[PDB]
Protein backbone atom coordinates (compact mmCIF):
# COMPACT_ATOMS: atom_id res chain seq x y z
CA UNK A 1 0.00 0.00 0.00
CA UNK A 2 1.10 3.57 0.15
CA UNK A 3 2.97 4.72 2.94
CA UNK A 4 4.54 7.77 4.15
CA UNK A 5 7.14 7.48 6.82
CA UNK A 6 9.18 10.27 8.62
CA UNK A 7 11.92 10.95 10.57
CA UNK A 8 11.55 11.08 14.25
CA UNK A 9 10.61 14.05 16.07
CA UNK A 10 13.02 16.14 18.01
CA UNK A 11 14.29 19.20 19.46
CA UNK A 12 15.76 22.62 17.45
CA UNK A 13 17.05 25.52 18.68
CA UNK A 14 16.29 29.17 17.54
CA UNK A 15 18.22 30.35 14.89
CA UNK A 16 19.04 27.03 13.61
CA UNK A 17 17.64 24.82 11.11
CA UNK A 18 15.43 21.93 10.30
CA UNK A 19 15.83 18.78 8.88
CA UNK A 20 13.01 16.17 8.06
CA UNK A 21 13.36 13.10 5.90
CA UNK A 22 10.06 11.21 4.29
CA UNK A 23 10.86 7.94 2.91
CA UNK A 24 7.49 6.68 0.88
CA UNK A 25 6.70 3.62 -0.76
CA UNK A 26 3.87 2.18 -2.50
CA UNK A 27 4.42 5.01 -5.67
CA UNK A 28 7.36 6.00 -7.51
CA UNK A 29 8.49 9.74 -6.85
CA UNK A 30 9.16 9.87 -10.61
CA UNK A 31 5.28 9.78 -10.65
CA UNK A 32 3.78 11.77 -7.80
CA UNK A 33 5.63 15.22 -6.11
CA UNK A 34 5.33 15.21 -2.06
CA UNK A 35 3.93 17.75 -0.30
CA UNK A 36 4.61 19.21 2.36
CA UNK A 37 2.49 20.77 5.67
CA UNK A 38 2.66 21.83 9.23
CA UNK A 39 0.53 22.18 12.02
CA UNK A 40 0.74 24.82 14.42
CA UNK A 41 -1.21 26.51 17.51
CA UNK A 42 -1.06 29.58 16.02
CA UNK A 43 -2.21 29.63 12.72
CA UNK A 44 -2.97 25.85 12.70
CA UNK A 45 -2.97 23.87 9.24
CA UNK A 46 -0.65 25.11 6.97
CA UNK A 47 0.73 24.06 3.00
CA UNK A 48 4.86 24.97 3.16
CA UNK A 49 5.55 24.05 -0.33
CA UNK A 50 6.04 20.60 -2.48
CA UNK A 51 8.64 18.64 -4.83
CA UNK A 52 7.75 17.52 -8.08
CA UNK A 53 7.73 14.93 -10.04
CA UNK A 54 9.93 16.68 -12.30
CA UNK A 55 12.48 18.32 -9.62
CA UNK A 56 10.39 21.32 -9.78
CA UNK A 57 9.61 22.99 -5.76
CA UNK A 58 7.11 25.50 -5.08
CA UNK A 59 7.20 27.39 -1.61
CA UNK A 60 4.70 29.10 -0.04
CA UNK A 61 5.41 32.93 -0.16
CA UNK A 62 6.42 33.50 4.11
CA UNK A 63 8.59 30.10 3.23
CA UNK A 64 9.91 31.18 0.00
CA UNK A 65 13.25 32.63 1.81
CA UNK A 66 14.43 29.84 4.28
CA UNK A 67 12.62 26.72 2.60
CA UNK A 68 14.31 23.67 0.28
CA UNK A 69 12.91 20.36 -0.81
CA UNK A 70 15.31 17.79 -2.20
CA UNK A 71 14.72 14.12 -2.91
CA UNK A 72 16.58 11.14 -4.33
CA UNK A 73 14.17 9.74 -6.42
CA UNK A 74 16.24 5.94 -6.05
CA UNK A 75 15.75 5.63 -2.64
CA UNK A 76 12.64 7.30 -1.97
CA UNK A 77 13.27 9.73 0.22
CA UNK A 78 12.47 13.58 0.59
CA UNK A 79 14.05 16.05 2.13
CA UNK A 80 12.30 18.91 4.04
CA UNK A 81 14.92 21.98 5.08
CA UNK A 82 13.84 25.26 6.79
CA UNK A 83 15.97 27.67 8.26
CA UNK A 84 16.15 30.06 11.64
CA UNK A 85 13.47 28.75 13.15
CA UNK A 86 11.70 30.59 16.03
CA UNK A 87 9.53 29.95 18.55
CA UNK A 88 6.29 29.71 16.39
CA UNK A 89 8.26 27.52 14.12
CA UNK A 90 7.33 24.33 17.01
CA UNK A 91 4.54 22.65 15.19
CA UNK A 92 3.72 19.05 13.56
CA UNK A 93 5.38 18.96 10.38
CA UNK A 94 3.53 16.08 7.65
CA UNK A 95 4.76 15.25 4.16
CA UNK A 96 1.87 14.26 2.33
CA UNK A 97 0.52 12.43 -1.43
CA UNK A 98 -2.36 14.11 -3.24
CA UNK A 99 -4.25 12.13 -5.11
CA UNK A 100 -3.21 12.51 -8.63
CA UNK A 101 0.15 13.84 -9.84
CA UNK A 102 -1.05 17.15 -10.54
CA UNK A 103 -3.80 18.03 -7.56
CA UNK A 104 -4.07 19.23 -3.88
CA UNK A 105 -6.46 16.85 -2.16
CA UNK A 106 -4.32 15.28 -0.03
CA UNK A 107 -5.57 11.11 0.04
CA UNK A 108 -1.91 10.16 1.88
CA UNK A 109 -0.09 11.57 5.22
CA UNK A 110 2.84 10.82 6.87
CA UNK A 111 2.31 10.31 10.61
CA UNK A 112 4.10 13.39 11.66
CA UNK A 113 6.95 15.42 13.03
CA UNK A 114 6.30 17.12 16.19
CA UNK A 115 9.39 19.73 16.21
CA UNK A 116 10.09 22.18 19.20
CA UNK A 117 11.73 24.80 18.94
CA UNK A 118 13.42 25.93 22.32
CA UNK A 119 16.82 26.76 24.28
CA UNK A 120 16.63 23.99 26.32
CA UNK A 121 17.97 20.57 26.54
CA UNK A 122 17.06 17.50 25.92
CA UNK A 123 16.33 15.28 28.68
CA UNK A 124 14.69 11.33 29.16
CA UNK A 125 12.38 10.43 31.47
CA UNK A 126 12.28 8.17 34.74
CA UNK A 127 9.91 5.64 34.70
CA UNK A 128 8.01 5.15 37.74
CA UNK A 129 5.50 2.36 38.46
CA UNK A 130 2.07 2.73 39.95
CA UNK A 131 1.54 -0.17 41.29
CA UNK A 132 -1.91 -2.05 41.94
CA UNK A 133 -3.20 -2.84 45.42
CA UNK A 134 -6.69 -2.86 47.21
CA UNK A 135 -6.59 1.09 46.67
CA UNK A 136 -6.67 0.06 43.16
CA UNK A 137 -8.70 -2.97 42.96
CA UNK A 138 -12.69 -2.68 43.00
CA UNK A 139 -15.24 -5.18 41.85
CA UNK A 140 -12.42 -7.61 40.40
CA UNK A 141 -10.66 -5.00 38.42
CA UNK A 142 -7.34 -3.33 39.41
CA UNK A 143 -5.80 -0.63 38.23
CA UNK A 144 -2.04 0.00 37.47
CA UNK A 145 -0.12 2.69 35.25
CA UNK A 146 3.26 4.32 34.73
CA UNK A 147 4.28 7.76 35.65
CA UNK A 148 6.53 8.59 33.00
CA UNK A 149 8.16 11.44 34.57
CA UNK A 150 10.94 14.87 33.99
CA UNK A 151 11.13 14.79 30.06
CA UNK A 152 11.79 17.37 27.38
CA UNK A 153 10.33 17.82 24.96
CA UNK A 154 7.62 16.23 23.79
CA UNK A 155 6.40 13.80 22.78
CA UNK A 156 6.59 10.39 24.27
CA UNK A 157 4.96 7.00 23.36
CA UNK A 158 3.44 4.29 25.46
CA UNK A 159 2.52 1.24 25.05
CA UNK A 160 1.44 -1.83 27.05
CA UNK A 161 3.25 -5.69 26.48
CA UNK A 162 4.90 -4.81 23.27
CA UNK A 163 1.62 -3.38 21.97
CA UNK A 164 -0.29 -6.75 23.05
CA UNK A 165 -2.47 -4.98 25.48
CA UNK A 166 -4.71 -1.79 24.25
CA UNK A 167 -7.76 -2.04 25.81
CA UNK A 168 -8.70 -0.34 29.11
CA UNK A 169 -5.32 1.77 28.25
CA UNK A 170 -5.23 5.58 29.31
CA UNK A 171 -2.00 7.32 28.55
CA UNK A 172 -3.00 11.31 29.93
CA UNK A 173 -2.15 14.10 28.04
CA UNK A 174 1.45 15.50 29.06
CA UNK A 175 1.34 18.21 32.09
CA UNK A 176 4.63 21.16 31.56
CA UNK A 177 5.38 21.53 35.10
CA UNK A 178 7.09 24.47 37.30
CA UNK A 179 10.72 22.84 35.76
CA UNK A 180 10.18 23.20 32.48
CA UNK A 181 10.00 19.12 31.58
CA UNK A 182 6.71 17.24 31.18
CA UNK A 183 5.01 14.88 33.16
CA UNK A 184 2.39 12.15 32.58
CA UNK A 185 0.95 8.99 33.37
CA UNK A 186 -0.63 5.78 31.69
CA UNK A 187 -2.68 3.15 32.96
CA UNK A 188 -4.70 0.70 32.22
CA UNK A 189 -7.32 -1.83 33.98
CA UNK A 190 -7.17 -4.94 34.14
CA UNK A 191 -8.66 -8.43 35.97
CA UNK A 192 -7.08 -8.84 39.38
CA UNK A 193 -6.95 -12.60 39.05
CA UNK A 194 -4.31 -12.31 36.25
CA UNK A 195 -2.04 -10.14 38.13
CA UNK A 196 -0.41 -12.96 39.58
CA UNK A 197 -0.03 -14.71 36.75
CA UNK A 198 0.21 -12.02 33.90
CA UNK A 199 3.25 -9.41 33.81
CA UNK A 200 2.06 -6.22 33.24
CA UNK A 201 4.88 -3.77 31.26
CA UNK A 202 4.57 -0.39 29.83
CA UNK A 203 7.25 0.46 27.02
CA UNK A 204 7.86 3.91 26.99
CA UNK A 205 10.25 5.53 23.98
CA UNK A 206 11.24 9.15 24.04
CA UNK A 207 12.79 8.94 20.86
CA UNK A 208 14.31 12.75 21.36
CA UNK A 209 16.49 12.03 23.72
CA UNK A 210 16.53 7.59 22.22
CA UNK A 211 16.01 6.57 25.80
CA UNK A 212 13.55 3.19 25.62
CA UNK A 213 12.69 1.90 29.04
CA UNK A 214 10.11 -1.12 29.68
CA UNK A 215 8.59 -0.97 33.32
CA UNK A 216 7.57 -4.00 34.67
CA UNK A 217 4.51 -3.01 37.11
CA UNK A 218 3.96 -5.35 40.53
CA UNK A 219 1.37 -5.39 43.20
CA UNK A 220 2.98 -4.19 46.68
CA UNK B 1 -9.78 27.61 19.09
CA UNK B 2 -6.15 26.49 19.75
CA UNK B 3 -4.22 23.01 18.40
CA UNK B 4 -2.74 21.11 20.64
CA UNK B 5 0.43 19.48 20.03
CA UNK B 6 0.57 16.63 22.19
CA UNK B 7 -2.95 15.26 21.79
CA UNK B 8 -3.28 16.69 18.11
CA UNK B 9 -6.62 17.84 18.87
CA UNK B 10 -8.62 21.38 19.55
CA UNK B 11 -8.65 22.54 22.98
CA UNK B 12 -11.33 25.38 23.02
CA UNK C 1 -4.91 34.49 0.44
CA UNK C 2 -8.54 32.60 0.86
CA UNK C 3 -9.37 32.92 4.20
CA UNK C 4 -11.81 29.98 5.12
CA UNK C 5 -14.35 30.38 8.43
CA UNK C 6 -15.68 27.19 9.94
CA UNK C 7 -18.52 27.61 12.17
CA UNK C 8 -19.25 27.07 14.80
CA UNK C 9 -15.98 26.30 16.75
CA UNK C 10 -17.66 23.35 19.15
CA UNK C 11 -19.74 21.09 18.06
CA UNK C 12 -22.07 18.99 20.68
CA UNK C 13 -24.15 16.01 19.54
CA UNK C 14 -26.13 12.73 20.62
CA UNK C 15 -25.45 9.53 18.28
CA UNK C 16 -27.47 8.34 15.52
CA UNK C 17 -28.45 12.00 15.00
CA UNK C 18 -27.39 13.70 11.44
CA UNK C 19 -24.77 17.05 11.89
CA UNK C 20 -23.60 19.38 9.71
CA UNK C 21 -20.12 21.38 9.47
CA UNK C 22 -20.11 25.22 7.73
CA UNK C 23 -17.19 26.20 5.89
CA UNK C 24 -17.39 29.57 4.72
CA UNK C 25 -15.14 31.32 2.34
CA UNK C 26 -13.79 35.01 1.83
CA UNK C 27 -14.57 35.06 -2.09
CA UNK C 28 -16.42 32.35 -4.47
CA UNK C 29 -14.03 29.75 -4.88
CA UNK C 30 -16.23 27.11 -6.71
CA UNK C 31 -16.93 23.62 -5.70
CA UNK C 32 -12.61 23.81 -4.70
CA UNK C 33 -12.93 22.37 -1.23
CA UNK C 34 -11.56 19.24 0.48
CA UNK C 35 -12.66 18.05 3.96
CA UNK C 36 -10.26 16.04 6.16
CA UNK C 37 -10.87 14.59 9.97
CA UNK C 38 -8.26 14.66 12.60
CA UNK C 39 -8.87 11.97 15.54
CA UNK C 40 -6.70 12.06 18.62
CA UNK C 41 -2.71 11.48 17.83
CA UNK C 42 -3.58 11.13 14.05
CA UNK C 43 -3.03 12.58 10.96
CA UNK C 44 -5.68 14.29 8.86
CA UNK C 45 -8.02 12.01 6.71
CA UNK C 46 -9.59 13.06 3.42
CA UNK C 47 -13.19 12.83 3.96
CA UNK C 48 -14.33 14.21 1.05
CA UNK C 49 -12.64 16.46 -1.97
CA UNK C 50 -14.76 18.62 -4.09
CA UNK C 51 -17.52 19.72 -2.45
CA UNK C 52 -19.21 16.53 -2.77
CA UNK C 53 -17.06 13.76 -4.48
CA UNK C 54 -16.65 10.86 -1.85
CA UNK C 55 -13.19 9.02 -1.26
CA UNK C 56 -12.70 5.52 -1.48
CA UNK C 57 -13.05 3.69 2.10
CA UNK C 58 -14.70 6.57 3.40
CA UNK C 59 -18.21 5.65 4.86
CA UNK C 60 -21.29 6.38 3.27
CA UNK C 61 -22.62 8.61 6.12
CA UNK C 62 -20.12 11.30 5.35
CA UNK C 63 -21.37 13.94 2.25
CA UNK C 64 -20.88 16.90 1.12
CA UNK C 65 -22.08 19.78 -0.87
CA UNK C 66 -22.13 23.53 -1.75
CA UNK C 67 -20.76 26.17 -4.08
CA UNK C 68 -19.17 29.58 -4.55
CA UNK C 69 -18.60 30.50 -0.62
CA UNK C 70 -20.84 28.35 1.53
CA UNK C 71 -20.40 24.81 2.13
CA UNK C 72 -21.20 21.59 4.15
CA UNK C 73 -19.70 18.67 4.98
CA UNK C 74 -22.59 16.11 6.66
CA UNK C 75 -22.83 12.58 8.81
CA UNK C 76 -26.13 11.38 8.78
CA UNK C 77 -26.06 9.43 12.01
CA UNK C 78 -23.47 10.00 14.02
CA UNK C 79 -21.50 6.94 16.00
CA UNK C 80 -18.71 7.46 18.96
CA UNK C 81 -16.03 6.87 16.10
CA UNK C 82 -16.74 10.36 14.78
CA UNK C 83 -15.01 12.27 17.59
CA UNK C 84 -12.74 14.93 16.17
CA UNK C 85 -12.19 17.48 14.76
CA UNK C 86 -12.93 18.46 10.55
CA UNK C 87 -11.28 20.97 8.87
CA UNK C 88 -11.90 22.40 5.24
CA UNK C 89 -9.99 23.26 2.35
CA UNK C 90 -9.87 25.31 -0.62
CA UNK C 91 -7.38 25.07 -3.75
CA UNK C 92 -9.41 27.35 -6.34
CA UNK C 93 -6.52 29.72 -4.85
CA UNK C 94 -2.66 29.95 -5.03
CA UNK C 95 -1.35 28.80 -2.28
CA UNK C 96 -3.94 26.17 -0.78
CA UNK C 97 -5.78 27.14 2.76
CA UNK C 98 -7.39 25.70 5.23
CA UNK C 99 -10.26 26.47 8.10
CA UNK C 100 -9.30 26.49 11.78
CA UNK C 101 -11.56 23.76 12.31
CA UNK C 102 -14.98 22.59 14.27
CA UNK C 103 -14.90 20.14 17.32
CA UNK C 104 -17.49 17.43 17.62
CA UNK C 105 -18.10 16.19 20.77
CA UNK C 106 -20.86 13.36 21.47
CA UNK C 107 -23.27 13.17 24.53
CA UNK C 108 -24.24 10.07 26.61
CA UNK C 109 -25.77 9.18 29.60
CA UNK C 110 -23.60 9.92 32.54
CA UNK C 111 -21.46 7.72 34.20
CA UNK C 112 -19.94 8.17 37.19
CA UNK C 113 -16.18 7.94 37.59
CA UNK C 114 -14.18 4.55 39.07
CA UNK C 115 -11.58 6.12 41.96
CA UNK C 116 -8.24 4.77 41.89
CA UNK C 117 -5.33 6.32 44.21
CA UNK C 118 -1.46 5.18 43.77
CA UNK C 119 0.78 6.17 46.86
CA UNK C 120 4.63 6.86 45.40
CA UNK C 121 6.63 4.08 44.48
CA UNK C 122 10.08 3.70 46.47
CA UNK C 123 11.84 3.65 43.15
CA UNK C 124 10.25 7.74 42.93
CA UNK C 125 11.16 8.43 46.63
CA UNK C 126 14.92 7.36 46.26
CA UNK C 127 15.17 10.58 44.23
CA UNK C 128 13.78 13.15 46.68
CA UNK C 129 10.35 13.28 45.33
CA UNK C 130 7.10 12.19 46.14
CA UNK C 131 4.20 12.03 43.21
CA UNK C 132 0.66 10.44 45.05
CA UNK C 133 -1.33 9.89 41.49
CA UNK C 134 -5.45 9.91 42.04
CA UNK C 135 -7.17 8.27 38.66
CA UNK C 136 -10.87 8.88 37.72
CA UNK C 137 -11.12 6.63 34.88
CA UNK C 138 -14.89 6.57 32.20
CA UNK C 139 -16.55 8.98 33.75
CA UNK C 140 -19.09 11.50 31.59
CA UNK C 141 -19.71 14.79 31.32
CA UNK C 142 -15.92 16.07 31.59
CA UNK C 143 -16.67 18.33 34.96
CA UNK C 144 -15.42 17.25 37.95
CA UNK C 145 -13.64 18.27 41.00
CA UNK C 146 -10.54 16.68 42.87
CA UNK C 147 -9.82 17.62 46.29
CA UNK C 148 -6.25 16.45 48.20
CA UNK C 149 -5.93 16.76 51.94
CA UNK C 150 -2.46 15.52 54.00
CA UNK C 151 -3.12 14.94 57.45
CA UNK C 152 -6.77 16.86 56.98
CA UNK C 153 -4.83 19.77 55.43
CA UNK C 154 -6.25 21.26 52.50
CA UNK C 155 -3.69 20.88 49.81
CA UNK C 156 -3.46 23.78 47.07
CA UNK C 157 -1.38 24.91 44.26
CA UNK C 158 0.72 21.71 44.61
CA UNK C 159 -1.18 19.45 42.13
CA UNK C 160 -1.72 18.75 38.41
CA UNK C 161 -4.19 17.64 36.76
CA UNK C 162 -4.86 15.93 33.06
CA UNK C 163 -7.84 15.15 30.97
CA UNK C 164 -7.69 12.46 28.40
CA UNK C 165 -9.81 13.38 24.84
CA UNK C 166 -13.22 11.89 24.58
CA UNK C 167 -12.69 7.84 24.08
CA UNK C 168 -13.86 6.59 20.81
CA UNK C 169 -15.76 3.34 21.87
CA UNK C 170 -17.63 4.59 24.82
CA UNK C 171 -17.38 8.11 24.66
CA UNK C 172 -16.20 9.16 28.26
CA UNK C 173 -13.31 10.82 29.96
CA UNK C 174 -10.76 9.57 32.04
CA UNK C 175 -9.02 11.93 34.45
CA UNK C 176 -5.56 12.21 36.64
CA UNK C 177 -4.20 14.18 39.29
CA UNK C 178 -0.97 14.55 40.75
CA UNK C 179 -0.25 15.58 43.96
CA UNK C 180 3.62 16.46 43.70
CA UNK C 181 5.88 17.00 46.92
CA UNK C 182 8.92 16.48 48.33
CA UNK C 183 10.26 13.89 50.17
CA UNK C 184 10.92 15.35 53.14
CA UNK C 185 7.28 16.78 53.11
CA UNK C 186 5.96 13.36 52.60
CA UNK C 187 7.62 11.93 55.18
CA UNK C 188 6.60 14.11 57.62
CA UNK C 189 3.16 12.98 57.14
CA UNK C 190 0.76 10.43 57.09
CA UNK C 191 -2.73 10.34 55.36
CA UNK C 192 -3.29 11.47 52.06
CA UNK C 193 -6.78 11.38 50.69
CA UNK C 194 -8.12 12.33 47.31
CA UNK C 195 -11.73 13.15 47.42
CA UNK C 196 -13.81 13.37 44.40
CA UNK C 197 -16.85 15.10 42.93
CA UNK C 198 -19.25 14.07 39.90
CA UNK C 199 -22.66 14.28 38.67
CA UNK C 200 -23.27 10.56 38.66
CA UNK C 201 -21.94 10.27 42.24
CA UNK C 202 -24.60 10.83 45.01
CA UNK C 203 -21.84 11.33 47.48
CA UNK C 204 -18.07 12.40 47.18
CA UNK C 205 -16.04 9.85 46.85
CA UNK C 206 -13.07 9.64 48.82
CA UNK C 207 -9.69 7.59 48.35
CA UNK C 208 -7.17 7.40 50.88
CA UNK C 209 -3.57 5.67 51.88
CA UNK C 210 -1.56 5.60 55.53
CA UNK C 211 2.08 6.18 54.79
CA UNK C 212 3.38 2.55 55.31
C1 LIG D 1 5.78 33.95 14.62
O1 LIG D 1 6.34 35.25 14.65
C2 LIG D 1 6.61 35.73 13.36
C3 LIG D 1 7.56 36.92 13.46
O2 LIG D 1 8.81 36.47 13.95
C4 LIG D 1 5.28 36.07 12.73
O3 LIG D 1 5.50 36.63 11.45
C5 LIG D 1 4.45 34.80 12.58
O4 LIG D 1 3.11 35.15 12.32
C6 LIG D 1 4.49 33.87 13.80
N1 LIG D 1 4.33 32.50 13.34
C7 LIG D 1 3.33 31.69 13.69
C8 LIG D 1 3.11 30.50 12.80
O5 LIG D 1 2.61 31.86 14.68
Amino acid sequence: QVQLKQSGPGLVQPSQSLSITCTVSGFSLTNYGVHWVRQSPGKGLEWLGVIWSGGNTDYNTPFTSRLSINKDNSKSQVFFKMNSLQSNDTAIYYCARALTYYDYEFAYWGQGTLVTVSAASTKGPSVFPLAPSSKSTSGGTAALGCLVKDYFPEPVTVSWNSGALTSGVHTFPAVLQSSGLYSLSSVVTVPSSSLGTQTYICNVNHKPSNTKVDKRVEPK
Amino acid sequence: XQFDLSTRRLRC
Amino acid sequence: DILLTQSPVILSVSPGERVSFSCRASQSIGTNIHWYQQRTNGSPRLLIKYASESISGIPSRFSGSGSGTDFTLSINSVESEDIADYYCQQNNNWPTTFGAGTKLELKRTVAAPSVFIFPPSDEQLKSGTASVVCLLNNFYPREAKVQWKVDNALQSGNSQESVTEQDSKDSTYSLSSTLTLSKADYEKHKVYACEVTHQGLSSPVTKSFNRG
